[PDB]
């Protein structure tokens, strides 16, 4: 309905470049273009589980039956499998009525498209996104975004794009933040 | 929580629509069929007392194993049997909330969740619930369509543990 | 992200004991009323849109410093903007009528509304003021009552007056 | 991603200094104490999981109030969430153990640990008496004399031990 | 660093695992190795003054235009000569820390990474390291295996650069 | 799967680099160890049927109601006892291939890999071949550190299964 | 990212007013020098890497610290990190300085910059001193009369020199 | 904005590289083109008032049936006159920004976006504004380049309105 | 993908017994012979840039077609992409040396390498040809007896050939 309205960026490590090959603390790149065995094909599901999920939360009740037969079978995307994650029930349950749209944001933006907001400008500039188009469309357009077709092409998982020297988004941002815990004891 | 009304406005949510016809014809629905849904958790909650021990009872006949080979995962000691009380009690409190909730949420978010995690990690047979919720479903004392939806609970939470 | 019902079992399921026959009663007492909750939201729904434009076109004349140049609704851009916020939250007031609590008003919403206002650069003042008057105007249509079976439904009334005034409270 | 060798060559790099004979004997003797090392580390991951389950079980019976209905560690989620927290502590730990450094166990876990446990409201002093009982059933396991070529080992005991604490005191 | 230690640390990190006999066995390799590696390392130290002022006559000898064509990317100013012996100082005490750490990390952290960009903004051709490098190869004064680990350290630095 | 031999490899390729020679080492101490591991394989097989008999009569002294309860599950018939065999066969025949490949890979491909959901929905209880496992890692008949390495893997498979 | 004529119709807009008679002069007095704008950003970009390139020889020879063992842009690793970011400043401020405002330099630039280098280690005030020299570097290239028109150019240098200042002083 | 300097700015630093003679001969274009336009605005600013009185009049006699309907949304009353005439001023003082601007940015920036919303919501018919832009684009009392490019601006945003 | 020990267990798991000595044996003999697959492998790697360096200019005089304007391997920037996919067969090839096994080679390299070649247009016989020259090239490097302790290592150097050939019946 209204041109996204405009953000500032600020100087990120993911905006910068830099002419490193890969470190220790390299991310590690889960790629299924390759169409690897099976076993192997089960680690990648298992990292993209998680990435858009946190490592705390991805129980038995959690897993999609459907997303591990999708990724097995030469089928969507690694891409589309993040997606189906991401507008899953019980994502929704964990993570978006946990949150305001502004902390949604950011929560997403670390996660599924793994650099964190430019600046509060930008948590303000999508959180409309959030609310006009619905959240199915917002995680939509987050994947849909030209700079998630540069980062991960199609078949590779989201990652952190590079935490050279600074603290991994999932062990720095929690399911919710503190402000939801006034409705917890 | 995956109650009836929330999962509505959460569709019309994803839609980013005010609510339409579609999604008040099923909260009537829930309306509808509460009265009913409310008398079973009444008549389940008021007899929870006898159910719950009754439970108890019917799982240390089924399982003479769990009651006298040692060990913590079993009700070998006192303390043990105090722990399938309250376990027991768990389930039969979660199955009320779920019928006054409408829908599976509750039991869902409190006990379903990561339920196979833990289950094996302190080595309590699923197989135990199993039989203790069978008891429960079979002197749940309701009857009709009441009796129809607290069984669907029931067997919602027998499935889950399989 | 909670509902009558859920809200209820949750503080049971904090206190860890069984639905007490006074909750029982309480959430009796909420299915009685079901029927004029429904008919408030449909009511509500199928003229939302007039309602809002219909409140905008005063609120904005009796605010000029809005729309005069320098003014936060001036340009087209903005004003589409403040249009859209109005209607965001007549939409999750309605979802907050429908669930019969304000629990969605204020987890998607109304949670750090007015520091979002007060860093985009917006008078948080004048937003209370539009609040108020979609606050007006909502009770209005919702207590204009006819074409239905009558009833007492001044409750209902009092409580989506509540809703709004708890946003027009939490903007500023 | 340090390790004991990564460690003392980042501090012969900053000083800009070949690296000295009294450098290369500082870590000829860690190489031909590495069987120890390795055997210890074989030991805690081979009881991992029966460290983790009984030390939970301690926890709960110390401190009732988390089993508890209302407290953090109930609804069977949560449960699980403490079990897996209590396993992610210990896995930090041996890593740390194996590479003979800290800069693992403080850059991946203990970087800020204390800040997600304050927002979540996680009683942080339960999970410190949490590892500290993890730190003793582990370090007597791993120290078991019977079962292993005898040595003396008490110094690789007290640095597993400091690992542990080094935790517990970061988190709480 | 990609010392080989925190390498298996980072791999078993990445599935959240606890470290299993295939990173013990890794290490166990890392420290049987260790032997012949510290033998090397101290081999090129002790004799790290003779082989860099031989490696910077040899590229000298090798290519005569670098200390005589006139400019300031020449070794023609005494300045000059400390920085191009400072260079090949720099290549050998990598290859040492190397040596020493059990694998490439440091030769990745300090001068593998960007190594492109500088030798193309300062026009400084990598050929004339090439030929010091093997001077120093062949210099070396090793025997055995040990001498097989530096001829590998060293060889990797060449194969870098070109 | 996670083979050493495979595990640098995949390393190296999402690096895209030539084998270094950290990889190189972990490889060799590979092959140093493999002496011993192929000596534990042989040892573990040549008495597979003794280890695979006894250790069904050790989970049927531990516990005795799986001898006498009736019900697919249990191995009152004497098909249910031939399944058991069969089972606990399985489970020394992965170890003996896990001690091959000096890698837990074969046991996560072929056993580990959702033994969740099948011990869970042929109501197998994990203690069962816990305590078969623990029997085995008894009774392997092994010394030195070929016996650590066994029981190193039959450990793995203890954990991971409950 | 507003240039110099987009920066005085969006303060014309907020005034409400329109464009003033000065306003119309200032504009028409850049667009009569402007084959010198032109001029100038294409010396400055067809030198570009011999400018970095002497920059930073210089920034060595004056801070030898930089390039000795254990320094801040030793390894290649931060040293091509170094030369990039020169470069990057570079870069930016000729885009600054063909659209006539400092508006691109502070927004996608200067916009945090400040606090990248304090938490990385990197010194501000030596890279002040680097935009500095690239300063001198880029006007002197600029005002080489030789092989040009010929004209008084100086006035459209001062505020190249101002565009390199304006970075200098964010940067630290 | 989207300005012709702005956009080859902003092409340029999205592929990350300096400035090329491609964008610097489009910002010259812009130069020689940026005569004519700002003669245009000049003319168009000096006689604004003028030009604005003779559009509201044609605004009126194109739709008198508005002018006498009485409502929010006309100008039957003398305060809704002096409504309209603020409002047709509105649009010839961004006419004169887009002029100064050689772009369409301005008429994106400050109108366009989200036209559709504003004329659906207060339902004030662009058609008013239309006949009176038209009213203008014949009176303005330019000539030539600077007539054609300005008459090039006011079609292209009366072809966006509808 | 399997190496040689995987391979060996993969095929017993699927038939279903224990292994049996015969391969027992094979396996000990492979490991009696490590040592050699793991010089080879070191000798070929370190000489990588080489190998592909001489190959490459050999293929450009043999085939000048490739290297005239309007052929594939033109423009300099095909070039690059030429020499690049030259290396890439090599470190796959290098791969399935130290593996024991072509499975990896078979996996990733030339799976599916045969369409990608003919859908750009490519002649994968000249490409054939490449991996040809390559292969001389890296066994004679790997095969040369001075430098290291004396051995009979023509096994493994038919091997590593029939990797080679592999990938060139595979392209072409
Ligand atoms: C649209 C919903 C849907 C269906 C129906 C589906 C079928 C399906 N079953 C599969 C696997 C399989 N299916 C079986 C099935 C059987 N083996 C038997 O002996 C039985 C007779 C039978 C069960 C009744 C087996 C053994 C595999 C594993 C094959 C493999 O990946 O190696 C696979 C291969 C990839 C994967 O495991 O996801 C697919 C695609 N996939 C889907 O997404
Ligand atoms: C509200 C959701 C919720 C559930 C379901 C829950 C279950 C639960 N049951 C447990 C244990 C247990 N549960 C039992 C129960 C039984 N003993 C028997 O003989 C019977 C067969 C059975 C009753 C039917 C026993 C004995 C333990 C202790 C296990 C041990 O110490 O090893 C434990 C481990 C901590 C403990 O020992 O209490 C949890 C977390 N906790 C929760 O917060
Ligand atoms: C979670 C629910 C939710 C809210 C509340 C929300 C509000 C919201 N309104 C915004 C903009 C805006 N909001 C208004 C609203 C107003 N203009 C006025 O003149 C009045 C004073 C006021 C109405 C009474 C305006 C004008 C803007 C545009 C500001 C600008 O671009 O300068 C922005 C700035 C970022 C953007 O445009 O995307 C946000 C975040 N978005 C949401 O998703
Ligand atoms: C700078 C760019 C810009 C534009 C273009 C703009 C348009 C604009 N025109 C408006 C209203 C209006 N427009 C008219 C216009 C007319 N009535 C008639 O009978 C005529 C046929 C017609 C003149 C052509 C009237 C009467 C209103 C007031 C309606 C109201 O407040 O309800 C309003 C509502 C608030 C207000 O009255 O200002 C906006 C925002 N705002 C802007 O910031
Ligand atoms: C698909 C969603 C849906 C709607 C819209 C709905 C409406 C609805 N409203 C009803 C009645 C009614 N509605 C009211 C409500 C009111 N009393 C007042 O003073 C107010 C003006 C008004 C509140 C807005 C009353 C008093 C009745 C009759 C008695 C009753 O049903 O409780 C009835 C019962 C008799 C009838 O059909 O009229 C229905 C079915 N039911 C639905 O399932
Ligand atoms: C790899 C490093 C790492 C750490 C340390 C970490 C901690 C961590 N623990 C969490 C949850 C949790 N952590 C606990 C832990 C406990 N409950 C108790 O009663 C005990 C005192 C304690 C265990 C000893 C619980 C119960 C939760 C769930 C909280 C909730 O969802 O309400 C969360 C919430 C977000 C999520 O679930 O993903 C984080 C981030 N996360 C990480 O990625
Ligand atoms: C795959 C990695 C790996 C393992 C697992 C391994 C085991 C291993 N541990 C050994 C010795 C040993 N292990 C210990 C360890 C201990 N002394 C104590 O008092 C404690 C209870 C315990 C430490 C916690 C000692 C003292 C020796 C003999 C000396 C030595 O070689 O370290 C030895 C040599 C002598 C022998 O055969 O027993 C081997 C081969 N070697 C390896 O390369
Ligand atoms: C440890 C990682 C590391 C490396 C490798 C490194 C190399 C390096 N060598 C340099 C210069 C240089 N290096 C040489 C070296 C040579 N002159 C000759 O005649 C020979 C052929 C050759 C030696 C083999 C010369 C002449 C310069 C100066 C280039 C110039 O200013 O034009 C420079 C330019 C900055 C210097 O003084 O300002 C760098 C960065 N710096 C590093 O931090
Ligand atoms: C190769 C890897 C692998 C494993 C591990 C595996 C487990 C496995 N065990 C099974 C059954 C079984 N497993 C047992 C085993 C036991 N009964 C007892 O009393 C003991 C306590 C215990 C032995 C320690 C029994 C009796 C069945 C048949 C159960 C049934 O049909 O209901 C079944 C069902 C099919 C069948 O009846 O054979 C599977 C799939 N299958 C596999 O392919
Ligand atoms: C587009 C605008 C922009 C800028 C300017 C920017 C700066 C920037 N420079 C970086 C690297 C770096 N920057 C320096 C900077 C310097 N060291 C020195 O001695 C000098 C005085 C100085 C050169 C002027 C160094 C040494 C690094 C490397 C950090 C490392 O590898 O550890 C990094 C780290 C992350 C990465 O490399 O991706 C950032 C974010 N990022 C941006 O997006
Ligand atoms: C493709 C983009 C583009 C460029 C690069 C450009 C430059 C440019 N500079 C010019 C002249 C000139 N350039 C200068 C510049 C200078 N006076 C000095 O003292 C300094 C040494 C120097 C500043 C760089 C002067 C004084 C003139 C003559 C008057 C003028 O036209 O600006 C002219 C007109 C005469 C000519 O063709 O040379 C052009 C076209 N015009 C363009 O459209
Ligand atoms: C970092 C991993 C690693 C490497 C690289 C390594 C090399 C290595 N190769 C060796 C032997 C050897 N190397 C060769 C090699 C050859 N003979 C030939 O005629 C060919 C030209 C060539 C093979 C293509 C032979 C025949 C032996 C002796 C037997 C053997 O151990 O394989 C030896 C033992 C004898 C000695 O040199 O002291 C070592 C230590 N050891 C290691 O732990």
């Amino acid at each position: 309905t209204i041109p996204l309205l405009s953000y500032a960026p600020s100087s990120q490590n993911q905006r910068v470049a830099g002419y490193e090959v890969p470190n220790e603390e390299t991310p590690w790149r889960y790629s299924l273009e390759d169409a690897v065995d099976q076993s192997d094909i089960d680690e990648l599901i298992w990292a993209a589980y998680r990435q858009v999920f946190s490592e705390h939360v991805v129980l038995k009740s959690t897993r999609q039956p459907h997303l591990e037969s999708q990724l097995a079978n030469r089928a969507i995307s690694v891409r589309d499998f993040i997606r189906g994650l991401a507008k899953s029930e019980t994502f929704r349950r964990l993570v978006v009525e946990t949150n305001s749209n502004y902390r949604l944001v950011e929560i997403a933006l670390k996660r599924l498209l793994g650099r964190a907001p430019y600046n509060k400008q930008e948590e303000l500039a999508w959180s409309i996104r959030i609310a006009t188009d619905g959240w199915q469309k917002f995680v939509d357009t987050l994947v849909d975004s030209d700079e998630y077709t540069q980062n991960f092409g199609d078949n590779t998982v989201p990652y952190q794009r590079r935490r050279y020297k600074d603290r991994p988004f999932n062990l720095v941002t929690p399911r919710y933040s503190d402000y939801w815990r006034d409705k917890l004891e | 929580m995956k109650t009836p009304i929330t999962e509505a406005i959460a569709a019309a949510d994803t839609q980013g629509r005010f609510l339409s016809n579609t999604e008040l014809q099923a909260v009537d629905g829930r309306f509808k069929r509460a009265v009913a849904s409310m008398e079973a958790a009444r008549a389940l909650t008021n007899n929870a007392q006898s159910l719950i021990d009754g439970a108890a009872q019917a799982v240390y006949q089924k399982f003479p194993y769990t009651t006298t080979m040692q060990g913590s995962q079993y009700a070998s000691t006192p303390e043990g049997k105090a722990k399938c009380a309250r376990d027991i009690g768990y389930y039969l409190r979660m199955v009320t909330y779920c019928l006054v909730a409408g829908g599976t949420g509750p039991m869902d978010e409190y006990l379903i969740a990561g339920l196979s995690e833990i289950n094996s990690t302190f080595d309590l047979s699923p197989s135990w619930y199993i039989e203790a919720l069978k008891y429960i479903k079979a002197n749940h004392g309701l009857t009709g369509q009441a009796a129809v939806e607290a069984n669907a609970y029931i067997d919602y939470a027998i499935n889950a543990l399989s | 992200m909670l509902d009558a019902f859920a809200k209820v079992v949750a503080q049971a399921d904090a206190r860890g004991e069984f639905l007490t026959n006074a909750q029982f009663d309480a959430l009796s007492n909420l299915v009685k009323e079901g029927n004029k909750r429904l008919d408030a939201v449909n009511r509500i729904t199928s003229n939302a849109s007039t309602i809002v434009a219909n409140a905008a076109r005063a609120l904005f004349a009796e605010q000029p410093q809005l729309i005069q140049p320098g003014g936060n609704a001036y340009t087209n851009r903005r004003m589409a903007a403040c249009l859209r916020d109005m209607e965001i939250i007549l939409r999750y007031v309605t979802y907050a009528i429908l669930a019969g609590d304000s629990s969605v008003l204020d987890d998607r919403c109304l949670n750090g509304l007015r520091e979002t206002y007060q860093a985009l650069g917006t008078p948080g003042s004048s937003v209370a003021v539009a609040i108020q008057k979609m606050k007006d105007a909502a009770i209005a249509i919702a207590n204009d009552p006819n074409g239905i079976t009558p009833g007492d439904c001044s409750a209902l009334m009092s409580e989506i007056a509540g809703y709004f005034d708890r946003a027009a409270a939490a903007v500023a």
